């Protein structure tokens, strides 16, 4: 199906305790594979996926250079941003930057995106055709004119449409075993009495990848989204994901309810009842 | 890989 | 400043079995700014050597981290997660229930 190569950049100033902390992470789909943290002495881009542990010095030299360069620009942008607002030199401020490229299920290039955020709010944004920027925050108009006068979008369109895509393909090859493996969820229902007359039916979905999933309870066979406590999809920490759904039920009527699971690694949807 | 140059704001 | 409150979840890597080695997790998400403090508590005491994932964020700019350590669930021993954010008037503690 569709695949993507996304990066997430974050720089946070600490006015009192020195230079801004910069962190960078790379993702193929729901898998992180690289990261750069400038919070150490002699910082480098390091692998965070096993299928990356055998790359050449040449690779990490270049990624370390790019990350380093970005960290310095973000550090100075922060100071610049401080003036765009009448902000004091005492507060810590946050600059974020995410960019990625997506392949269609047909495996070709489909789309690209790029965005900046200041203190958690849409700041500057690259247009869909990737040929110019837009001030989303009214206070970003200067950053906008400077970016469009210097054709910064052109360097980004180049990266997103060509460079980024090529490496996404390489990454999918190097990591095929896990990246292209549809790991299906392991499901089951648990029972938890609340009183003599009520009980919680909790449907689990464990150890599945990718992260997209759907858990629904059906009363008798009808919709029943009210009553269903749904937790956010959570990382198991070994590369897979978890998620559960719970519904409150009268003691003795468990069989009326059924759990429905939809995943990409499941040939057909799955149904669970609680088995006494 | 990530981009060679980012934006000067 | 957009300041958002952390959403917390404490849970194990695998379904808990007394005596069986496992991993305890504290997934903190949907928060902002990124400055956050997370402890893993055993019987009220902070567990030494706890690894966390790399700082990332979602389409809406919210940050998410995973804190984790390898433990062995016992019937008696109690585990919990202690979080502190600027948006919290005091450390929020949520206990680990192997049922959730």
């Amino acid at each position: 199906g569709s695949h993507s190569l996304k990066y997430f950049h974050t720089s946070v100033s600490r006015p009192g305790r020195g230079e801004p902390r910069f962190i960078s992470v790379g993702y193929v789909d729901d898998t992180q594979f690289v990261r750069f943290d400038n919070d150490a002495a002699s910082p480098r881009m390091v692998p965070r996926a096993p299928w990356m542990e055998q790359e050449g010095s040449e690779y990490w030299d270049r990624e370390t250079r790019s990350a380093r360069d970005t960290a310095q620009i973000f550090r100075v942008n922060l100071r610049t941003l401080r003036g765009y607002y009448n902000q004091s030199e005492a507060g810590s401020h946050t600059l974020q930057w995410m960019h990625g490229c997506e392949l269609g299920p047909d495996r070709r290039f489909l789309r690209g995106y790029e965005q900046f955020a200041y203190d958690g709010k849409d700041y500057l944004t690259l247009n869909e055709d990737l040929r110019s920027w837009t001030a989303v925050d009214t206070a970003a108009q200067i950053s906008e004119q400077k970016s469009n006068d210097a054709s910064e979008a052109e360097h980004q369109r180049a990266y997103l449409e060509d460079t980024c895509v090529e490496w996404l393909h390489k990454y999918l090859e190097k990591g095929k075993e896990t990246l292209l493996h549809l790991e299906p969820p392991k499901t089951h229902v648990t029972h938890h009495p609340i009183s003599d007359h009520e009980a919680t039916l909790r449907c689990w979905a464990l150890g599945f990848y990718p992260a997209e999933i759907t858990l629904t309870w059906q009363q008798d066979g009808e919709g029943h989204t009210q009553d269903t406590e749904l937790v956010e999809t959570r990382p198991a920490g070994d590369g897979t994901f978890q998620k559960w759904a719970a519904v409150v039920v009268p003691s003795g009527e468990e069989q009326r309810y059924t759990c429905h699971v939809q995943h990409e690694g499941l040939p057909e949807p799955v149904t669970l009842r609680w088995k006494p | 890989v990530m981009g060679p140059r980012t934006l000067i704001l | 400043m957009i300041q958002r409150t952390p959403k917390i979840q404490v849970y194990s890597r695998h379904p808990a079995e007394n005596g069986k080695s496992n991993f305890l997790n504290c997934y903190v998400s949907g928060f902002h700014p990124s400055d956050i403090e997370v402890d893993l508590l055993k019987n009220g005491e902070r567990i030494e050597k706890v690894e966390h994932s790399d700082l990332s964020f979602s389409k809406d700019w919210s940050f998410y981290l995973l804190y984790y350590t390898e433990f062995t669930p016992t019937e008696k021993d109690e585990y919990a997660c202690r979080v502190n954010h600027v948006t919290l008037s005091q450390p929020k503690i949520v206990k680990w229930d192997r049922d959730m």
